[PDB]
């Protein structure tokens, strides 16, 4: 039982041919108020997994905490914990999600969207998402809320289907995020023009990245503008 | 019976009296004045006569500016004058409230026209003893010269001038303009329009006129508007100029 407070702004992502790809803002808001540009949304577990989360923050905060527990315990007992017996993209989200849905069925959800940006130990991208309502759907693209409404579109265009994926490099897509970054940033209150972003590649890995600002924006032709209407001058 | 002339009924000949009438109370003040378009501009003058000392002569003026764009002259009593201004002042923003864009001066013309036809059609109501002339540079027509009668009767003019010597001046411009063969006057400076027309006031009615003798006034784009008695002046010492 629960409600938003500290917030976290939309994430999106999407996996690539050779990876997966993924972005949310610095930010994270209180209401109206954009209260911290201190929030980091996107969760690195491991190379082979980052975490996006929106909504409530401490329960992100929560939720974050948790995580390094599961390393520190698939660290226990555990030499490979490092090597195959690592933590897999697949096993936290399949973790989380549980406790999503039971939050969500004990009437004490917690309160986020979370996708969990992966690439598999195989290498086979994971990206896969999971609600407050603990639902989960995996798919080329994953965005988040107002970002899902928009980039979704954005990154099902970049990809329509599976197909498409193993056609689509990092940077094709990399650009859209940040371009679906900067379309958030444009029609979202919410949105941050500073942002991260994360790229788990089947090959590099976990590449992550910091206070990527939205760019690129058109602001001029505002100018044109006069009023809302007759208003001619 | 009799009483088709007290009121608006079709005569025996289909006829309205009053209306007949009301064009009396037209020239009934005795001023005549004029409306140009030049080429950029229209530009309207009158006979600004000023019978007293008491009077605050600055407050005699039968030349109206109607709205931003649009200004108008009236021939007829100042009460009938003072109204249908008043009439026509609503229907402008009341246009532009309603259409986001200012009403066309015709459109003023055609929408005040309408309104004595109902008088000539509405018994007990009235009609007004005054002549209109509508003027502006409109956004669509340019120079603009609309005049409407007792009668809602109303039409474009390449210029026109009205009062009691209206067919003067009105042959003076129709010889003008037979002569310069062009519906406006072809002067950029409005200032020469002007000179033009109180040239050609002073000639048709044979008038010289002074700077307090002038109603004067411009339909400039966007800007419908009149002059003091000093650009009058200026036209009297331009006019002068040229002659």
């Amino acid at each position: 039982t629960q409600q938003p407070i500290v917030t976290g702004t939309s994430v999106i992502s999407m996996k690539y041919d050779n990876g997966v790809i993924i972005a949310a803002d610095n930010l994270g808001s209180y209401g109206s108020l954009l209260r911290f540009n201190g929030v980091e949304r996107l969760i690195p577990v491991g190379d082979n997994t980052v975490v996006g989360i929106s909504g409530d923050i401490s329960d992100m905060q929560h939720i974050e905490r948790l995580l390094k527990d599961l390393v520190t315990e698939n660290a226990y007992d555990n030499p490979l914990a490092d090597a195959e017996e690592a933590l897999e993209p697949s096993y936290i989200f399949e973790y989380l999600a549980t406790v999503m849905y039971q939050r969500r069925s004990k009437m004490n959800p917690l309160w986020n969207a979370i996708i969990v940006a992966g690439v598999q130990s195989n290498g086979d991208q994971f990206l896969r998402y999971v609600n407050l309502l603990g639902v989960t759907y995996s798919s080329p693209t994953l965005a988040t809320g107002f970002g899902a409404h928009m980039a979704n579109p954005l990154l099902r265009k970049v990809v329509d289907r599976e197909s498409d994926i193993p056609k689509t490099t990092v940077q094709v897509a990399e650009e859209a995020i940040v371009n679906a970054m900067r379309v958030l940033y444009y029609r979202d209150a919410r949105s941050s023009r500073n942002f991260s972003l994360a790229i788990i590649d089947k090959n590099t890995g976990l590449t992550f990245k910091k206070n990527l600002q939205v760019e690129n924006m058109k602001w001029d032709f505002a100018k044109d503008i006069k009023g809302y209407g007759t208003q001619k001058i | 019976a009799g009483y088709d002339r007290h009121i608006t009924i079709f005569s025996p000949e289909g006829r309205l009296y009053q209306v007949e009438y009301a064009f009396k109370a037209t020239n009934q003040t005795n001023i005549n004045s004029l409306a140009v378009r030049g080429k950029d501009c229209t530009v309207v003058i009158s006979q600004k006569k000023v019978p007293d000392k008491l009077l605050d002569p600055t407050t005699v003026s039968y030349i109206f500016c109607i709205s931003r764009t649009i200004g108008m002259v009236v021939n007829g009593p100042i009460p009938d004058a003072r109204n249908a201004a008043l009439r026509a002042k609503a229907e402008a923003a009341e246009f532009r409230y309603k259409y986001g864009y200012d009403m066309p001066c015709d459109v003023l013309a055609k929408r005040m026209a309408n309104l004595s036809q109902i008088y000539t059609q509405r018994a007990y109501m009235r009609p007004l003893g005054v002549i209109l002339t509508f003027v502006s540079v409109d956004e669509e027509l340019g120079p603009s010269i609309y005049k409407t009668d007792p009668a809602g009767y109303y039409v474009g003019y390449k210029a026109t001038a009205t009062g009691p010597k209206q067919q003067e001046i009105t042959t003076n411009l129709e010889n003008h303009f037979k002569k310069s063969k062009i519906d406006h006057i072809n002067e950029e400076s409005w200032e020469k329009v002007v000179e033009f027309a109180i040239t050609h006031m002073i000639d048709a009615l044979g008038t010289e006129f002074s700077k307090n003798d002038l109603e004067v006034g411009v339909a400039t784009k966007d800007k419908f508007f009149t002059l003091s008695a000093e650009n009058i002046e200026e036209r009297l010492v331009a006019i002068a100029e040229q002659d």
